[PDB]
């Protein structure tokens, strides 16, 4: 893993991963990450930005698992 | 292959500061992992072929030939 894109991520320029904006980063993490590894990497994978779109479906996610990770049901949520 | 198949790889790998592996992991990238899950799909359960789609794809043999 790297953040290196961060610098780009913080564009906000859409949800998706823009092209020459993603490019700038894989360029920076060559020069801050010696190529000779992603040379032989099977790809470099970049992610989604977690949009208000992302996140209303997220949310439902986490808390879901957040509560069912809550030791026993001796309570628990009805989650309205 | 032909010519383009391989023309692709060259041309949309041949960067002069790369070493011949990305050519290799541009291919697996490309159209391996893509008949990797053609056979899980059953698209490809025997033979295979190599077609050329500009970007690039793979063909399949759909009737699980």
């Amino acid at each position: 893993t790297s953040n290196l894109g961060a610098e780009f991520i913080n564009s906000q320029q859409g949800s998706k991963i823009q092209e020459s904006t993603k490019n700038l980063v894989m360029g920076a993490v060559r020069q801050h990450f010696r190529p000779e590894f992603l040379n032989r990497i099977s790809s470099i994978v970049i992610f989604n930005k977690l949009s208000r779109k992302a996140i209303h479906k997220i949310v439902d996610i986490r808390l879901k698992e957040i509560e069912e990770r809550f030791e026993q049901n001796d309570k628990h949520y009805k989650l309205n | 292959l032909t010519q383009e198949a391989k023309d692709f790889l060259a041309k949309y790998g041949y960067s002069d500061d790369m070493g011949a592996r990305p050519l290799n992991r541009l291919i697996q990238n490309e159209i391996l992992n893509k008949l990797a899950l053609r056979i899980l799909k059953n698209e490809i359960k025997d033979k295979e072929t190599v077609n050329v789609v500009l970007e690039e794809c793979l063909e399949v043999l759909p009737n699980h030939e």
